[PDB]
C-alpha cells in the first residue's frame, strides 16, 4: 500500500512538473515539447504498474490525501478511487497523449505559441486525470469543468477566425446544460444522504434514485453527444486534428460514460433510465451515420462516427453492459486517434484540404498513412480481432440476446453498416480513385515524430483487445448460446455495408449526373437540427432580452413608476403652493379660513 | 489512532501459489523499491524523530467543567444564558464531530467489503441510522439562528405529543 | 461662441519613460512607488499574512471538538451507552405543562 | 479595533503633511501595513467571539468584510492614481482623504454592536461616495446617479430609524446578542409585518432587489473606478450584513412575509442576467451582474438556514474580489481608448496578451469555475433553495447558462476577435494594473485553499 | 479584395458569374475530372445556345429561369478552397497579423537587436511626412465638382509623387 | 530631512495609541474576571488571572 | 510583461523563501508537540494547549 498509491499520485506530480517550467524561465531555454512529452512517457511507465498489481490481486483503493474543509457534519477532502475503471484509463490516455504530443511537435511547427498548446493538452489532461480517478462528486466536477473549459480555449486557437469562437460557445453552452443535471444529482444526494462520495451513495440501491439518475443522463447527453446536444462535437473540428483526436474521439466525450458506469449500482434496478438509454443512444448511432454517409470532410466523418460509437456505449449501458461500455471506451481511442493522426498527415502533407473530392492515390503516394488508415478503419468496422471485435461483438450479441427494444435493436445494427459505409467512402475517396488535387507535390512522411506514434498506435490498435480482455476479470456472463444468424450478424452486416458502399461508390462514375434527392439532403444539412435551432432559439432568447427586460421593464416601467412619478408628484405640489402673488388681501384671507378652521375644530370635538 | 474508535478489522492475506514457472515482476519491483526508496527516507525520518526525541514538548486536551444548563436559567437573565448558549454551541460541535465519525466509519467499510457490503456492513448502517434519528431529533429543523431555546422549544414541542400518545 | 480652452492630445509617457511602470512622470518617483507597492503588498502582506493565517490554530475549535468527540465515542462505546440520545435535555428537571 | 481605527485615523494628516511626490507611496504602504494588522481578528481559537468594548466587536462574519475593506484601500489607491493625474495635489489629496474616511467608517460599521450606529455610519457612507461620484465623473448624468442612489438610500432608511426606535422602547436595548438572549416570538399581526417591511427594505435597496436596481447601474457606469470598486464590494455588503443581523428578533414573520423577495430575486436574476447578453456598456454589463449575483444573497438570507447564510457569505467576499477587478480591467481599457463600449475595441490578446489572462480568470470566476469560492456559494445557495422547494432547480439552471453565456460574449468581444488595427493609442500595459489584477486574484486562490475563514456564523 | 463593386452589375457580369457558380456547383456534384469536363462542355453547350441573342428583356427571363434553376440544382455542400470563406483557414492567420504601428512601443533593449531593420523604418517614415500634403491635393483637385463620386483612386502623374492612400496598402501584413 | 521624513512617526504612534486604549478598556470591564461559573480557578500560581 | 513578472517572482520568493527555510527546519528539529495528560496539580497555560510551535509561540508571546 506504498507503491501503490505513490505509483499513483507521482504520475500527478509529473503531469503538473512541465506546468511548473511553465512558470518559471527555463522555457526559452528548454525543448518544452520533447520534455513534456517524456514526463508524458514516464507517467505511462508508472501507470503501468498498478494495472499489473490489479490484474494480479483485483483490489481496489480508496485515497484521501487532504483535508479541505468540515461544514458541519459533511466534510471534504481530496479522494481517488483507484478501480479497474480509474488504473486503466489512466494507461490508455497517457498512451495516447503520448502519441499525441509527439505528433503535435510534427504538426504545429510554425506556430509560435506551441509551447501554449502543450501546456493546454497536458493541463486537459490533468483535468481529465481528476475526472477519471474521482471518488468524490466536487471533484469530479472539477475535472468536469476543467474539460468544458479547455475545449474552449483549444478550440478557439485561431481566436481571428470567427467560426471557431462559435463552436467553443456552443460547447460551453451545451456542456452548461449537462452541468444543470449535473448539480441537481449533487443537491438531491447532499440533501438525502448529506454526502457527496460513492461509498455513502452506495446505501442508496433501494432508495428511488429517479430524479438524480434524470440529471446524470442529461449531463452525459452533454458532455458525449446525444441527439439533443450533439452538434457541438462536429462544429469542434474548426481546432487542430491533435485536439480534434484527443478531446473528440477518446477523451472529454466518454465522461458521461463513465459518470454513469461510475453509477451504475443504482441503475440496476430503474428500467426508467435503462429503458431511455436504450432508446435514446441508438437514436444516435443512426441519426449521426446517416449524416457521416453525404459529408465531404475527413474530420466531420470521423466525428459522426464518433458519434455513432458513443450512441452505442449508451446503448450497451442501457442493456445493463457497463463493462462492456468501458471496454469499447478504452478500445476506441486507439483507432479513433490514429485516424485523427492519418487525416491530420494527409493534410499537413496537402495544402490544408480536409475535402476529399480533392485528394486520391494515397494508397500509392502515402503508404504509411494508406496503410493505418485501413488498419484503423477495419478495426472500427468489426474485424474479427483488431480491438473492435473484443468490445462490439459481445455488444451485438448482448443487444439481440436480452429482452429488448426491437426498433433500437433494428436501427443499432442499420448504424452498425453504416459504419462500413462510410469507411468505405473514405477508403475509396481517398486512397482508391484517382488525383483530382492539385498538380504540386510535396508530400514528405519520412519524420519519426510522425511515423513512431502512428506505429505505436496502430499495434495498440491491433493487439489491446487481446491483452486486457485475457486479463481483466469476468464481471459478466456472456451468452455463448445463440444461432448463427445472431452470431454472425455484425460480421455479416459489416460486409454487407462494404458491398452496398462499393456498389453506389461505382455508380459515381457512368457518366449519370446526380440529381440532388431530399434524403440526401437531409443527410447533408444535418437534419436541419442545427440551421433551424440555432436561429430560433438566439432569436427568442435575445429580442426578449433587448425589448422586453431591459427596455419595457427596466428603462421604461421602472422608471415611470417610482422615480418620475416621485418626481411629477412633488413638482406638481410645489407649483401648486408656490403660484403666490404678493396680495395681502388674499394672504389674509387664507389667514381668515384658519381661523375659521380652528374655532370650528375646537367648538365641534370639544 | 485509537483502533476502538477506528476498528478496521484484520486482514485475512493468503499464501502466493506460484503455479507455473515463469516469474513476476512485482516482486523484484517490490524489492527495488524497498532499496531505494524506503531505506533513505527510513533514515531520514528516524533522524527526525532523533531531533524530535531529544527536544520533546507536550500539549494538553483542553477541559471544560459544566455550568447550569438553560433549565435553571431564567427567563432574562442573561450572564446564565451565554455560559449556557456556549456550551450547546460547544456540544453541538463536538456532535457535529461524532456524526462525521460515525460517516468515515461507514465508507471504510463499504469500500472494504466491496461486493458483500449488503451482507457485512450492516452494524454500521444502523449506528448510522441511530445517529442520524438523533441528529435529527436533537437539531434537524432549528434554523440559521439555532440555540438552546429552540432546542428546548423543539423538546417540548415533541415530548407533548408523546405525552398525548402515551394516554392514547 | 463662449471662451473655453481646446480639448487636449492623447500623451505616451514611453516616449520619455520607456522605463515608465505607470505611478508617476519622475521616473525616481515610479521606481520607489512600485517597489513599494511589490515590498508591501506581496513580499509581506500576502507571505506574512499566509503564514500567520496558517499557523492560527484550532480554527472556531474545529479540532478539540474531534478530540473529544473521539473520547466521547470511545467512553459511551466502552460503557454500552448509546452515542447520542434524542433529547438534549433530561425530561426529569424539565416541567411541562398540563395541558 | 483602535489598534485598526486610529492608525486609519492618522492616514488623513499623513496625506495632508506630505510632500506632493511621497503622499501616494506612503499612503498606500501604511494602508497595506493596516491590512496586514487587521488579520489579529482572525485569531479565533474557541466559538466565543471577541468583545473589545462596549462599543466593538467582531464576528466570523464581520472579520471577513473587515479585512476586504482593508485590503481594497491601497487597490484603489493605485487604481484612482493615472486620472487625476494632472490634477492638482490638493485635489487628489482630497481624493485620498475620502477613500480614508471611507474605510474608517466602513470598519466601523461592521465592528459595531448597536443597531443606531450601524446606521449612521451606513447612512455616513453617502457623503464620500456622492462627492466621488460627482466630482471626480466624467459624463452630464452622475448628478442624477448621486440624486437616485442618496435619496433610494434615504427613503429606504427612514423606516428602518423609525422601527429601531420602537424597539429601543420595547425592549431596553438595540444591543446585539442581548436582542438574542431576549427576542420573542411575534403575534404575526399587521403593526408586525409592517415592521418587517420596515426594517428589511433599506437593505434590500442598498443591495438591489429586482425592482429597486436603478441606482448601481447608473452610479457604476458614471462613478470612477475607485467608487465602482467600493459600491460593488461592500456598499453591497452592508444590507447583507444589516439584514443576517436584524432577522433573528423578526421570527416568525420571515416564512411568509419574505415569498415576494424570494419570487423577485428568483426572477431578476434572469431578467438581469439577459440583459447582460444585450448590453453594450461594459461597465452596466457588470453591475447587471453585481445584481445577478446578489439576488441569490437575498434569497438565501430569505430562508434562514445554515448552508444558505454560508453560501451568502462565500460569494459576498468572492463577488466582490470578482467585480473590483473586473471593473478594474475595463477601466485599463478605458484609460486609453475612453469609451465603455465593449464592441468598439476588438481583437486584444495580440497587443496585451497577458491581460487577456486576467480577463480570462475574472471570468472563469464570475461563471463559477470549479474549484472557486463563487461556486461554493452558488452550490450551496441552490442546494438549499432546492430543500425548500426543489423547483427552484429551474430557475438556477437558467441563470448559470446565461452566464455562461454573458461572461464569454464579454471575454471575446474583447480579446478574441481580431485587431481594431486603427487604435494608436494603445499604451502597453502598466506594472501598476497588473498588479491590480494580481493583487485581486491571488487572495481568492488564497480563499480558495482555506475557506475556512469564510464560511460563517453557522460554521 | 483590392477594388470596388460597381453601382450596379450589369447583364454580362451577371451572366458570368452564374456560370463560374454553377460550373463550381458542377464540380462538387461530380467528383471525377472526366465527368467534370463532359458537362462542363455540356453547360457551355447549353450557354453558347443563346449567346447571339439581344432581345433584353427574354434575356432577362431566361437569367431569371437559369438562377431559379440553379437554386433547386444546387449542391448544398459545395467545395470552398481553404482559405476562403467558408472555408477550413478563412481568418486563421488574423492572430499573427499584427499591425506596424505596434512598434513604435517596442523597447530600447528590444529594437537593439534588428538595428539595420529599424533604421529602414525610420526613412520609410521619412518618405511619409513628406507624400502626405501633395496625396491630399491630387485628391482635392482631381474632385468631381458635378457631385458624382466613387471608391476609385488615382495614380500619381509626377517624379516623387506617390499613389494617394498608399501606406494601408503596402505595409500590410503577409498572409502565411 | 526632518521636514520631509518626520511622517513616518504618525501612523506607528497610532498602532500604539490603540493598543493602550485597549489595554484601558479591559482595564474596565474587570468584573467576573475569575467569577465566570466556568473559569472560576484558585489563585494558586499567581495574584491576577486577566 | 516580462518585467511585472520577474518583478513579482522577485519580491516574492525574497520573502517567502527564509519563511519556507525556518519551517521546514522548525518542522524537522523543533517538531510538533505530543499529546499528554494533565498533572492533577500543575495549571497549564494558554498556549500549552496548541501544538505547533510557532502557534504556541505566537500565542504566548502577543495573545
Ligand atoms: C481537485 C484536484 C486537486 C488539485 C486542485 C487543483 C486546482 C483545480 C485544477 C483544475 C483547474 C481548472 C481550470 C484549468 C484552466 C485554467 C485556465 C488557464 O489555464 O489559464 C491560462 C494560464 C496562463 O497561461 P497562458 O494563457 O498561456 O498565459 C501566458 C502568458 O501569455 C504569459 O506567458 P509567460 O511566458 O510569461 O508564463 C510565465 C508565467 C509566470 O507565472 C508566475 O509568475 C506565477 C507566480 C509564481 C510565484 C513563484 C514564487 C513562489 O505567467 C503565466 O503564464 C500566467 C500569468 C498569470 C499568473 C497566473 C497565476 C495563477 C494563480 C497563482 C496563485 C499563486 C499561489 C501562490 C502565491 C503565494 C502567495 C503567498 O495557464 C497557466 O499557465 C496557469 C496554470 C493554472 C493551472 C492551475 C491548476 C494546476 C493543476
Ligand atoms: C534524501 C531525500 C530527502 C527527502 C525526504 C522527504 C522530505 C522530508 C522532509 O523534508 O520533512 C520536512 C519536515 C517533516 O515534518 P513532518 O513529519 O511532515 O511533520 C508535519 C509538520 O509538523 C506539520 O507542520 P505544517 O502544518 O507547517 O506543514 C507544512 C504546511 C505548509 O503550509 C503551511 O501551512 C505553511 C506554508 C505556507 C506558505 C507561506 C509562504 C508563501 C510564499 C510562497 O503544510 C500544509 O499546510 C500544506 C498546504 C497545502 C498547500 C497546497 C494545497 C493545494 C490545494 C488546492 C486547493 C483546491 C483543493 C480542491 C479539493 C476539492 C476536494 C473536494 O517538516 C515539514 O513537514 C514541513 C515541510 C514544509 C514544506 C513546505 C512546502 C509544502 C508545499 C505547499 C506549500 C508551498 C510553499
Ligand atoms: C478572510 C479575509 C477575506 C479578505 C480577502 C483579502 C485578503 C487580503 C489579505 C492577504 C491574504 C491573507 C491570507 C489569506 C488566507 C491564506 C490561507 C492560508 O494561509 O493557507 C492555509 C493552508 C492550510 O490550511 P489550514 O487551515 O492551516 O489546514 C486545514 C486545511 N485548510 O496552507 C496553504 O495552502 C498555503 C499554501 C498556498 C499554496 C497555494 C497553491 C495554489 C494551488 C492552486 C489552487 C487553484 C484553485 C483556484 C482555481 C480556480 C480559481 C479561479
Ligand atoms: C518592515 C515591515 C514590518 C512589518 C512586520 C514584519 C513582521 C511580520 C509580522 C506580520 C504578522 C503579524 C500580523 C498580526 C499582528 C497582530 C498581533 C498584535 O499586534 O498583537 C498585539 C500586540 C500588543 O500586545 P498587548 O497584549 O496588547 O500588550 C502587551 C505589550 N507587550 O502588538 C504587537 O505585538 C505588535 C505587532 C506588530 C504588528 C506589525
Ligand atoms: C416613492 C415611494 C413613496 C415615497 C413616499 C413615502 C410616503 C410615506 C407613507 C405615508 C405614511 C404611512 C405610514 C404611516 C406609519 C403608521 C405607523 C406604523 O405603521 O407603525 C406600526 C409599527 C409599530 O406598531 P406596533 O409596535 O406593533 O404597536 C403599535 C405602536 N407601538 O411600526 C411600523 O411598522 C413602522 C412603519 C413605518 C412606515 C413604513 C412605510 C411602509 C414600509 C414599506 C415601504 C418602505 C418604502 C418607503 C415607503 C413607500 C410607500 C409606503
Amino acid at each position: 500500500m506504498n507503491i501503490f498509491t505513490t505509483s499513483i499520485l507521482l504520475i500527478f506530480i509529473l503531469l503538473l512538473s512541465p506546468i511548473l517550467i511553465s512558470m518559471s524561465n527555463l522555457i526559452k531555454h528548454i525543448n518544452f515539447p520533447l520534455y513534456t512529452t517524456t514526463s508524458i512517457k514516464f507517467s505511462f511507465i508508472i501507470s503501468l504498474l498498478p494495472l499489473l498489481m490489479f490484474f494480479h490481486n483485483n483490489m481496489e483503493y480508496m485515497i484521501t490525501t487532504w483535508h479541505w474543509v468540515t461544514m458541519n457534519s459533511m466534510e471534504l477532502k481530496m479522494s481517488f478511487k483507484t478501480d479497474f475503471f480509474s488504473i486503466l484509463f489512466t494507461s490508455v490516455a497517457l498512451f495516447v497523449t503520448w502519441s499525441i504530443m509527439q505528433f503535435s511537435s510534427w504538426y504545429m511547427h510554425s506556430d509560435p505559441n506551441i509551447n501554449r498548446f502543450i501546456k493546454y493538452l497536458t493541463l486537459f489532461l490533468i483535468t481529465m486525470l481528476i475526472l477519471t480517478s474521482a471518488n468524490n462528486m466536487f471533484q469530479l466536477f472539477i475535472g468536469w469543468e476543467g474539460v468544458g473549459i479547455m475545449s474552449f480555449l483549444l478550440i478557439g486557437w485561431w481566436y481571428g477566425r470567427t467560426d471557431a469562437n462559435t463552436a467553443a460557445l456552443q460547447a460551453i453552452l451545451y456542456n452548461r446544460i449537462g452541468d444543470i443535471g449535473f448539480i441537481l444529482a449533487m443537491v438531491w444526494f447532499s440533501l438525502n444522504m448529506n454526502s457527496w462520495e460513492l461509498q455513502q451513495i452506495m446505501f442508496s440501491n433501494n432508495n428511488d434514485n429517479l430524479i438524480p439518475l434524470m440529471g446524470l443522463l442529461i449531463a452525459a447527453t452533454g458532455k458525449s453527444a446525444q441527439f439533443g446536444l450533439h452538434p457541438w462535437l462536429p462544429s469542434a473540428m474548426e481546432g487542430p486534428t491533435p485536439v480534434s483526436a484527443l478531446l473528440h474521439s477518446s477523451t472529454m466525450v466518454v465522461a458521461g460514460i463513465f459518470l454513469l458506469v461510475r453509477f451504475h449500482p443504482l441503475t440496476t434496478n430503474n428500467n426508467f433510465i435503462l429503458t431511455t438509454m436504450l432508446c435514446l443512444g441508438a437514436l444516435t448511432t443512426l441519426f449521426t451515420a446517416i449524416c457521416a454517409l453525404t459529408q465531404n470532410d475527413i474530420k466531420k466523418i470521423i466525428a459522426f462516427s464518433t458519434s455513432s460509437q458513443l450512441g452505442l456505449m449508451m446503448v450497451t449501458l442501457g442493456m445493463n453492459q457497463p463493462h462492456l461500455a468501458f471496454l469499447h471506451i478504452c478500445t476506441h481511442a486507439f483507432f479513433k486517434a490514429m485516424l485523427f493522426m492519418c487525416s491530420g498527415s494527409i493534410i499537413h502533407s496537402l495544402a490544408d484540404e480536409q475535402d476529399i473530392r480533392k485528394m486520391g492515390n494515397i494508397t500509392k503516394i502515402m503508404p504509411f498513412t494508406s496503410s493505418c488508415l485501413v488498419i484503423g478503419s477495419l478495426a472500427l468496422t468489426g474485424m474479427p480481432f483488431l480491438t473492435g471485435f473484443y468490445s462490439k461483438d459481445l455488444i451485438i450479441e448482448a443487444i439481440n440476446t436480452c429482452n429488448t427494444n426491437a426498433w433500437a435493436l433494428l436501427i443499432t445494427l442499420i448504424a452498425t453498416s453504416m459504419t462500413a459505409m462510410y469507411s468505405m467512402r473514405i477508403i475509396y475517396f481517398v486512397t482508391m480513385t484517382k488525383p483530382r488535387f492539385p498538380p504540386l507535390i510535396s508530400i514528405n512522411e519520412n519524420d519519426p515524430d510522425l511515423m513512431n506514434p502512428i506505429k505505436r498506435l496502430a499495434f495498440g490498435s491491433i493487439f489491446a483487445g487481446f491483452v486486457i480482455s485475457y486479463n481483466i476479470p469476468p464481471t459478466s456472463i456472456p451468452v455463448l448460446t445463440m444461432p448463427w444468424f445472431l452470431k454472425t450478424t455484425a460480421l455479416i452486416i459489416s460486409v454487407l455495408g462494404f458491398l452496398i458502399a462499393l456498389e453506389l461508390n461505382n455508380l459515381t462514375m457512368k457518366l449519370s449526373m446526380n440529381k440532388a434527392n431530399p434524403y440526401s439532403s437531409f443527410s447533408t444539412l444535418l437534419g436541419f437540427f442545427p440551421s433551424i435551432i440555432h436561429r430560433i432559439t438566439p432569436m427568442k432568447s435575445l429580442n426578449l432580452s433587448l425589448k422586453t427586460s431591459l427596455t419595457l421593464l427596466d428603462l421604461i416601467w421602472l422608471e415611470k413608476t417610482i422615480p418620475k412619478s416621485t418626481s411629477t408628484l412633488h413638482t406638481n405640489m410645489t407649483t401648486l403652493t408656490t403660484n403666490q402673488k404678493g396680495l395681502i388681501k388674499l394672504y389674509f384671507m387664507s389667514f381668515l379660513i384658519n381661523i375659521i378652521l380652528i374655532i370650528i375644530l375646537y367648538s365641534i370635538n370639544l | 489512532w485509537d483502533k476502538d474508535v477506528y476498528p478496521e478489522p484484520p486482514s485475512r492475506t493468503p499464501a502466493p501459489s506460484p503455479q507455473t514457472s515463469l516469474p513476476n515482476p512485482i516482486t523484484y519491483l517490490t524489492k527495488a523499491y524497498d532499496l531505494v526508496v524506503d531505506w533513505p527516507v527510513t533514515l531520514v525520518r528516524e533522524f527526525i524523530e532523533r531531533q524530535h526525541a531529544k527536544n520533546r514538548t507536550y500539549y494538553y486536551h483542553r477541559q471544560y467543567r459544566r455550568v447550569p444548563d438553560i433549565t435553571e436559567c431564567k427567563e432574562g437573565d442573561v450572564l446564565c444564558i451565554y455560559e449556557a448558549e456556549m456550551q450547546w454551541r460547544r456540544d453541538f460541535k463536538v456532535d457535529q464531530e461524532i456524526m462525521n465519525i460515525i460517516q468515515e466509519r461507514l465508507k471504510a467499510c463499504q469500500q472494504r467489503e466491496g461486493e458483500n457490503y449488503q451482507q457485512n456492513c450492516a452494524k454500521e448502517l444502523e449506528q448510522f441510522t441511530k445517529v442520524t434519528k438523533a441528529y435529527q431529533d436533537r437539531y434537524l429543523d432549528l434554523g440559521a439562528y439555532y440555540s438552546a431555546r429552540k432546542c428546548l422549544a423543539k423538546q417540548k414541542q415533541r415530548m407533548l405529543e408523546e405525552r398525548k400518545a402515551a394516554r392514547q | 461662441q463662449w471662451q473655453e480652452d481646446p480639448e487636449p492630445e492623447d500623451e505616451n509617457v514611453y516616449a520619455k519613460n520607456p522605463d515608465f511602470h505607470g505611478y508617476d512622470s519622475d521616473p525616481v518617483v515610479d521606481v520607489w512607488n512600485m517597489r513599494a507597492v511589490f515590498f508591501f503588498g506581496f513580499s509581506i502582506v500576502l507571505v506574512f499574512g499566509t503564514t500567520f493565517v496558517a499557523y492560527v490554530p484550532d480554527y472556531r475549535m474545529q479540532e478539540w471538538a474531534r478530540r473529544e468527540a473521539e473520547r466521547l465515542v470511545k467512553y459511551r462505546e466502552v460503557n454500552g451507552l448509546p452515542i447520542m440520545e434524542s433529547n438534549y435535555f433530561d425530561p426529569s428537571k424539565i416541567q411541562l405543562p398540563e395541558d | 479595533m483602535l489598534k485598526i481605527i486610529l492608525p486609519s485615523l492618522m492616514l488623513l494628516p499623513l496625506t495632508w503633511l506630505s510632500s506632493p511626490k511621497k503622499t501616494w507611496t506612503n499612503v498606500t504602504s501604511y494602508s497595506f501595513l493596516i491590512s496586514l494588522t487587521s488579520l489579529t481578528l482572525l485569531w479565533q481559537t474557541d466559538e466565543n467571539y471577541k468583545n473589545f468594548s462596549n462599543m466593538f466587536s467582531s464576528d466570523p462574519l464581520s472579520t471577513p468584510l473587515i479585512i476586504l475593506t482593508a485590503w481594497l484601500l491601497p487597490l484603489m489607491l493605485m487604481a484612482s492614481q493615472n486620472h487625476l493625474k494632472k490634477d492638482n495635489n490638493v485635489l487628489q489629496k482630497l481624493y485620498i482623504s475620502m477613500l480614508i474616511s471611507l474605510q474608517i467608517l466602513l470598519i466601523m460599521t461592521f465592528s459595531a454592536t448597536e443597531l443606531i450606529m450601524f446606521y449612521i455610519l451606513f447612512e455616513a457612507t453617502l457623503i464620500p461616495t456622492l462627492i466621488i461620484i460627482t466630482r471626480w465623473g466624467n459624463q452630464t448624468e452622475r448628478l442624477n446617479a448621486g440624486i437616485y442612489f442618496l435619496f433610494y438610500t434615504l427613503i429606504g432608511s427612514i423606516p428602518l430609524l423609525i422601527a429601531l426606535i420602537l424597539i429601543q422602547n420595547h425592549v431596553g436595548t438595540l444591543n446585539l446578542m442581548i436582542l438574542s438572549f431576549t427576542t420573542h416570538t411575534l403575534d404575526a399581526s399587521w403593526s408586525n409585518n409592517l415592521l418587517w417591511l420596515a426594517c428589511m427594505m433599506a437593505f434590500l435597496i442598498k443591495m438591489p432587489l429586482y425592482g429597486v436596481h436603478l441606482w448601481l447601474p447608473k452610479a457604476h457606469v458614471e462613478a470612477p473606478i475607485a467608487g465602482s470598486m467600493i459600491l460593488a464590494a461592500i456598499l453591497l455588503k452592508l444590507g447583507s450584513y444589516g439584514m443576517i443581523r436584524i432577522s433573528i428578533i423578526l421570527d416568525p414573520l420571515t416564512k411568509y412575509m419574505a415569498y415576494p423577495f424570494i419570487l423577485l430575486s428568483l426572477w431578476g436574476m434572469i431578467m438581469t442576467s439577459s440583459i447582460c447578453l444585450r448590453q453594450t456598456d461594459l461597465k452596466s454589463l457588470i453591475a447587471y451582474s453585481s445584481v445577478s449575483h446578489m439576488a441569490l444573497v437575498i434569497a438565501s438570507i430569505m430562508i434562514q438556514t445554515p448552508w444558505s447564510f454560508m453560501g451568502a457569505t462565500m460569494l459576498m467576499i468572492a463577488h466582490g474580489l470578482t467585480s473590483s477587478l473586473l471593473f478594474c480591467l475595463a477601466n485599463s481599457n478605458y484609460e486609453r481608448i475612453h469609451s465603455r463600449t465593449m464592441i468598439m475595441a476588438r481583437g486584444l490578446q495580440m497587443v496585451f496578451p497577458l491581460m487577456a489572462t486576467w480577463w480570462l480568470m475574472a471570468s472563469l470566476a464570475n461563471l463559477a469555475l470549479p474549484p472557486s469560492i463563487n461556486l461554493m456559494g452558488e452550490l450551496f445557495i441552490t442546494m438549499s433553495l432546492f430543500s425548500w422547494s426543489n423547483f427552484t432547480i429551474i430557475l438556477m439552471g437558467i441563470n448559470i447558462i446565461i452566464t455562461g453565456m454573458y461572461s464569454m460574449y464579454m471575454i471575446i468581444t474583447t480579446q478574441r476577435g481580431k485587431l481594431t488595427n486603427h487604435m494608436i493609442n494603445l499604451q502597453p500595459s502598466h506594472t501598476r494594473e497588473l498588479t491590480l489584477m494580481a493583487l485581486h486574484m491571488i487572495p481568492l486562490i488564497l480563499l480558495t485553499t482555506s475557506p475556512k475563514l469564510i464560511t460563517g456564523l453557522t460554521m | 479584395a483590392f477594388c470596388a463593386p460597381p453601382a450596379y452589375l450589369t447583364h454580362q457580369q451577371k451572366v458570368l458569374r452564374l456560370y463560374k457558380r454553377a460550373l463550381r456547383h458542377l464540380e462538387s456534384w461530380c467528383i471525377h475530372r472526366d465527368k467534370y469536363r463532359y458537362f462542363a462542355c455540356l453547360m457551355r453547350a447549353r450557354f453558347e445556345e443563346h449567346k447571339n441573342e439581344k432581345d433584353m428583356m427574354r434575356a432577362t427571363q431566361l437569367l431569371r429561369e437559369a438562377e431559379e434553376e440553379f437554386w433547386q440544382n444546387q449542391h448544398p455542400q459545395p467545395y470552398i478552397f481553404p482559405d476562403s470563406p467558408g472555408g477550413t483557414s478563412f481568418e486563421r492567420y488574423e492572430c499573427y497579423k499584427v499591425p506596424e504601428w505596434c512598434l513604435d512601443y517596442w523597447h530600447p533593449s528590444e529594437k537593439a537587436m534588428y538595428p539595420d531593420y529599424f533604421s529602414k523604418r525610420e526613412q520609410w517614415k521619412k518618405l511619409r511626412m513628406e507624400s502626405w500634403d501633395r496625396e491630399v491635393k491630387q485628391l482635392q483637385e482631381e474632385t468631381s465638382p458635378d457631385g458624382i463620386m466613387t471608391e476609385a483612386l488615382p495614380p500619381a502623374r509626377r517624379e516623387g509623387d506617390l499613389p494617394p492612400l498608399w501606406w494601408h496598402i503596402v505595409t500590410r501584413p503577409r498572409e502565411r | 530631512l526632518l521636514r520631509e521624513h518626520w511622517v513616518h512617526i504618525l501612523v506607528p504612534a497610532g498602532f500604539v495609541f490603540g493598543c493602550y486604549l485597549d489595554r484601558k478598556d479591559d482595564e474596565k470591564l474587570t468584573a467576573f474576571r475569575n467569577k465566570s461559573m466556568l473559569f472560576q480557578r484558585e489563585l494558586r500560581p499567581n495574584e491576577e488571572v486577566t | 510583461d516580462a518585467r511585472f513578472l520577474r518583478l513579482m517572482k522577485f519580491y516574492l520568493m525574497l520573502t517567502g523563501i527564509p519563511v519556507i527555510i525556518g519551517i521546514t527546519l522548525v518542522n524537522i528539529f523543533i517538531g510538533e508537540a505530543e499529546l499528554a495528560e494533565i498533572p492533577e496539580g500543575y495549571i497549564p497555560e494558554h498556549w500549552e494547549y496548541y501544538k505547533h510551535p510557532i502557534s504556541r509561540w505566537i500565542a504566548r508571546n502577543f495573545y
